[PDB]
């Protein structure tokens, strides 16, 4: 498709930089990174929010540090502010402001997250509607040989594959269609390992996956067996 | 980037500056939002970010979003700067400046064609500009022409000419997609004649120019809700379009009556104007 070859020119001027901890930031490192991507999975599992909220705040928060040094003690706010942004652009009703700061206990308040919303907006230059692995799941679906009924078992295991590489640093390295791709394939490899009859799309379903983002096996395979060790965690 | 400012394009007020990186000119945009218990309205942030979203299509046809800033925030007010890439003249300069007898015909149905390429993206995007006028359709030094002013809608919102606006729109029955559409009748006949099609000082007074040209539509055709009613206007008949517009060959005012249709259900789209035999 042609909107695929937007899609994948997207995500290539919505990408982080894969040496901003080394680069960039001065006190934020990956271990913090991973307790506020687990605290804003937590508010997206509570409040029931879009499964695209998720993985679009990170995507701002990786993008966000990309450009702009943060102090440990504005990481949590600036999660926040990355789950608010991300809640406006994929939900019918946002959350609020104060629906956030409950949880932090109200150690941040909203006027906090109001000033910080100018902030990832403005360096993000309202790049919003970025592409997240979800949208590249849908596509790659579509493309596979299942029945509607294996489609959306793939959807939800590939979906939760996606939201635990968020919390992982190889959310920063891989653009979203890659690790859509190995959602995707750790996820069928999965279902055809308890069904070997059913899934039938796990044959060569990397090399396949791998012609419709024109990207190389060897990664696509590299960043599935990075996904699957996550899993095991 | 810090685009410092060159000169003023005109009015609301829009200023040429060249990128102090790349040295192309861009055209700046300010907008005043209001600012809110929940920050930057919702509204604000989806319709701008979906601009940004139609520039990874690259469609030739549109002008291009290439940098936006929260520049201004007060407790009362958010101003939002929008950087374009400019382009040198708009339509109406265009028309003015061709000597006569008028364009050519072949220059018309191109100019048209990539008016209707343009117009069917935002169309197939969601977006419906609304106020398609000649100073919003920007025409490039090479002759491309590039849909401009679109997509700002909720924003702008939170005087001008009505000469361009839909029947429906004008009897505040039915806001549709179909409005651009007779926008570009009003657009495609003023090529041939060189001056606007319908001028009209009032909203009522608009229809009546309308209805002089296409005739007086029958109850049946009449919407279901009315702000002025069928009675208020005079028993007009329809009016052939060769009258009233010059050198258009008898496809070319079939189009334009498809284009310039009262019921907006019945009016032709922007991808089924672009398979008219005449383009
Ligand atoms: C002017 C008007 C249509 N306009 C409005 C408003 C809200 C006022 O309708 N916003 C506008 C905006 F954001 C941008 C432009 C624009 N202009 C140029 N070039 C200018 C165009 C006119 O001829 C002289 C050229 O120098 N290039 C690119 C762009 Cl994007 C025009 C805008």
């Amino acid at each position: 498709d042609r909107v695929l070859r937007a899609m994948l020119k997207a995500e290539e001027t919505c990408a982080p930089s894969v040496s901003y901890f080394k680069c960039v930031q001065k006190e934020v490192l990956p271990s913090m990174r991973k307790i506020v991507a687990t605290w804003m999975l937590e508010v997206c599992e509570e409040q029931k929010c879009e499964e695209e909220v998720f993985p679009l705040a990170m995507n701002y928060l990786d993008r966000f540090l990309s450009l702009e040094p943060v102090k440990k003690s504005r990481l949590q706010l600036l999660g926040a502010t990355c789950m608010f942004v991300a809640s406006k652009m994929k939900e019918t009703i946002p959350l609020t402001a104060e629906k956030l700061c409950i949880y932090t206990d109200n150690s941040i308040r909203p006027e906090e997250l109001l000033q910080m919303e100018l902030l990832l907006v403005n360096k993000l230059k309202w790049n919003l509607a970025a592409m997240t692995p979800h949208d590249f799941i849908e596509h790659f679906l579509s493309k596979m040989p299942e029945a509607e009924e294996n489609k959306q078992i793939i959807r939800k295991h590939a979906q939760t594959f996606v939201a635990l590489c968020a919390t992982d640093v190889k959310f920063i390295s891989n653009p979203p269609s890659m690790v859509a791709a190995g959602s995707v394939v750790a996820a069928v490899q999965g279902l055809n390992l308890r069904s070997p009859n059913n899934f039938l799309s796990y044959y060569r379903l990397t090399r396949f996956l791998s012609r419709v983002i024109k990207c190389d096996p060897d990664c696509l395979r590299a960043c599935q067996e990075q996904i699957e060790a996550l899993l095991e965690s | 980037s810090r685009y410092e400012p060159v000169a003023e394009i005109g009015v609301g007020t829009v200023y040429k500056a060249r990128d102090p990186h790349s040295g192309h000119f861009v055209a700046l945009k300010s907008v005043r939002v209001p600012n809110g218990e929940e920050g930057l309205p919702i509204s604000t942030v989806r319709e701008v970010a979906l601009l940004r979203r139609l520039e990874a299509f690259e469609h030739p046809n549109v002008v291009r979003l290439m940098d936006v800033c929260a520049t201004s925030r007060t407790d009362r007010e958010i101003k939002v700067t929008l950087v374009f890439e400019h382009v040198d003249q708009d339509l109406r300069t265009y028309l003015d400046k061709a000597p006569p007898p008028g364009l050519p015909a072949e220059t018309i149905k191109d100019l048209m064609r990539q008016f209707l390429r343009g117009l069917d993206f935002l169309h197939a995007n969601c977006i419906v500009h609304r106020d398609l006028k000649p100073e919003n359709i920007l025409v490039t030094s090479g002759g491309t022409v590039k849909l401009a002013d679109f997509g700002l809608a909720r924003i702008y919102s939170y005087v001008v000419t009505l000469w361009y606006r839909a029947p429906e729109v004008l009897l505040q029955s039915t806001y549709a997609t179909p409005v651009d559409m007779w926008s570009v009748g009003c657009i495609f006949a003023e090529m041939f004649r060189r001056k606007p099609l319908f001028c009209g000082n009032s909203e009522a007074d608009q229809l009546g120019k309308i209805f002089d040209l296409i005739g007086l539509p029958p109850e049946d055709d009449w919407p279901r809700d009315v702000s002025l009613p069928r009675g208020a206007f005079p028993p007009r008949g329809p009016r052939p379009v060769q009258s009233v517009v010059p050198e258009m060959e008898e496809s070319g005012a079939q189009l334009l009556l498809e284009m310039l249709t009262f019921n907006p259900h019945k009016r032709i789209s922007a991808f089924r104007a672009l398979q008219h035999s005449y383009l």
